[PDB]
RNA sequence: GAGACUCUGGCAUGCUAACUAGUUACGCGACCCCCGAGCGGUCGGCGUCCCCCAACUUCUUAGAGGGACAAGUGGCGUUCAGCCACCCGAGAUUGAGCAAUAACAGGUCUGUGAUGCCCUUAGAUGUCCGGGGCUGCACGCGCGCUACACUGACUGGCUCAGCGUGUGCCUACCCUACGCCGGCAGGCGCGGGUAACCCGUUGAACCCCAUUCGUGAUGGGGAUCGGGGAUUGCAAUUAUUCCCCAUGAACGAGGAAUUCCCAGUAAGUGCGGGUCAUAAGCUUGCGUUGAUUAAGUCCCUGCCCUUUGUACACACCGCCCGU
């Protein structure tokens, strides 16, 4: 797309630590759990004793 | 029958929008007698009045 | 217009003398000095608070508890 | 979601609120101190 | 000129304020003159900060208004300098004492509050302090002139030294008069 | 949550260092040549002469640290909290930015490949092309521009800023020195700039100094209408903008009513950016000249706290009595 020559680019997935700081692997979670049928009470709860549970 | 007197302290402001003040004063010929009296304008302790009516004694307004 | 101390600056003010009341004496520049030292504040402005109200405290301090 | 991380860590973001302050305890303030002269 | 101010020409001495009330607040006769109109002007900070403000300063300030004229103060000096000037000629005297002397005598002693009584309108008459006959005077002096001048041939110059030279003594057909008398007038009926 | 916090403004002859922000003293290293004086020294200068081995303090250059905290003083105070006038100095401070719980059937399906449900879908509500209209006029309402003149209009000469932007864009395109021709619409040639290196010392207006006019709906005022020129584009009619001659209306400080605002603030004056093939009476920033009046209160309009009273609770735009 954005045109570079060839092997001008390089990429590397890398794991990340820390699973309950940030917020969008959260949100992403969150996504399909609600789409599955599952009750906004016991999943809301869950993320938020997550997250409490990491250092938050 | 005009007179002076200068200014000893003052008291308070009152008027319906606090524009007029309750003053205390000595006529500056003789210093017993005294009177109290409303003015209008910026007015401090140390001032000197042209006054006409030389007795009111006026009271809270 | 008007100057009040908050609970942050005058709760670290007790503290400091409850700790520290021989480093500390009746000038403020020097008082500002060792709050520096000792203590780790973010700021320069809430540094200086602190300080002065310090002094006006240790002049009560000299009678009276 | 509202990071611990108010001194330093691993990675220290921005260090602490304008408002949140340490003091130190001395433990050495109290030298009960007299003439002796200790050379060293 | 280390023992003297002029304003160029004419001295800030010789002149004799002649009241106990209206000192205090003028700064003509001090010591502490000026050569010229305006300086920067700080005098307006504080409350009562403007008392020490020469009163040819504060009648320079007062003239440009009705929006057609702000931000002119050399304008307006070159109106106080010819207007000066013009009175010299007619009188042969300082025109300090000429100014003071309106001043002096424009200040109305009387007028009424606007207490309604709560919105049922009846006023009642009071006194006036010093600092606020200092100040209508210069207003009723200062639109006295400009009315006159409006629609006419004459110019401001003329029409300032007129109105002044009329206030100054009592000629009862000056602007600054017909009103003063007209206020005392009003307060006596509702003393 | 307020405060604290971030940015900006205001101070430092102290530190740091400089042609791509950039000088200022010395040498004048040159000023040109008399560049004036004058029979000479001495004064004069803004850019023009450079590599850059003649300083950086004072613009804007920009980083660090410093500095102001009701600290010293006199009164007042439950002598606590704190308040007023002062000594040195900037003495609460221009200022903004961020902004809580619970909410409104507030607005936006015409900002979105954010989306449910209904409608339509080859003779289309899809998607292209030609033209027109969104601007049409017996009337009413609001945000604004110009003016009602002499504190002025016209004609010539003097003298000073700052925030900014600028060439190849996601599907189409710059700011301009210098010369030559004509008033501008301009138009031909060459140069500079991917930028405080070019425009650029951004030679801005109002202001200021001198001539003309003299209360005359007058040379104030510039709507309306005729005629001619040029420029953008594929295309200017319902004149899209701009220039020149003529045309020369209402309007004499505005009734009842009502808006905004107390320090570099109001007001006057004009430069830039957005929109932009063509362009500002609008908005957003910028400087420039620079006042009057207050330093108080709950009377009109509204807000917060406590006490009280209630036949209201979609909550006084309420409930409700009779002929």
């Amino acid at each position: 797309r954005f045109g570079f020559p060839e092997g001008s680019v390089e990429l590397y997935a890398e794991k990340v630590a820390t699973r309950g700081l940030c917020a969008i692997a959260q949100a992403e979670s969150l996504r399909y759990k609600l789409l599955g049928g599952l009750a906004v009470r016991r999943a809301c709860y869950g993320v938020l004793r997550f997250i409490m549970e990491s250092g938050a | 029958p005009i007179k002076l007197a200068r200014v000893t302290k003052v008291i308070g402001k009152t008027g319906s929008q606090g524009q007029c003040t309750q003053v205390r004063v000595e006529f500056m010929d003789d210093t017993s007698h005294s009177t109290i009296r409303n003015v209008k304008g910026p007015v401090r302790e140390g001032d000197v009045l042209t006054l006409l009516e030389s007795e009111r004694e006026a009271r809270r307004l | 217009m008007g100057r009040v101390r908050t609970k942050t600056v005058k709760k670290a003010a007790r503290v400091i003398i409850e700790k520290y009341y021989t480093r500390l004496g009746n000038d403020f520049h020097t008082n500002k000095r060792v709050c520096e030292e000792i203590a780790i504040i973010p700021s320069k402005k809430l540094r200086n608070k602190i300080a002065g109200y310090v002094t006006h405290l240790m002049k009560r301090i000299q009678r009276g508890p | 979601i509202m990071l611990p991380w108010d001194p330093s860590g691993k990675i220290g973001p921005k260090k602490p609120l304008p408002d949140h302050v340490s003091i130190v305890e001395p433990k050495d303030e109290i030298l009960p101190t007299t003439p002796i002269s200790e050379q060293k | 000129t280390p023992d003297i101010k002029l304003f160029g020409k004419w001295s800030t001495d010789d002149v004799q304020i002649n009241d106990i009330s209206l000192q205090d607040y003028i700064a003509v006769k001090e010591k502490y003159a000026k050569y010229l109109p305006h300086s920067a002007g700080r005098y307006a900070a504080k409350r009562f900060r403007k008392a020490q403000c020469p009163i040819v300063e504060r009648l320079t300030n007062s003239m440009m208004m009705h929006g057609r004229n702000n931000g002119k103060k050399l304008m307006t000096v070159r109106i106080v300098k010819h207007a000066f000037e013009i009175i010299h000629l007619l009188t042969g005297e300082n025109p300090l004492q000429v100014l003071v002397n309106a001043i002096i005598n424009s200040g109305p002693r009387e007028d009424s509050t606007r207490i309604g009584r709560a919105g049922t309108v009846r006023r009642q008459a009071v006194d006036v302090s010093p600092l606020r006959r200092v100040n209508q005077a210069i207003w009723l002096l200062c639109t006295g002139a400009r009315e006159a001048a409006f629609r006419n041939i004459k110019t401001i110059a003329e029409c300032l030294a007129d109105e002044l030279i009329n206030a100054a003594k009592g000629s009862s057909n000056s602007y600054a008069i017909k009103k003063k008398d007209e206020l005392e007038r009003v307060a006596k009926s509702n003393r």
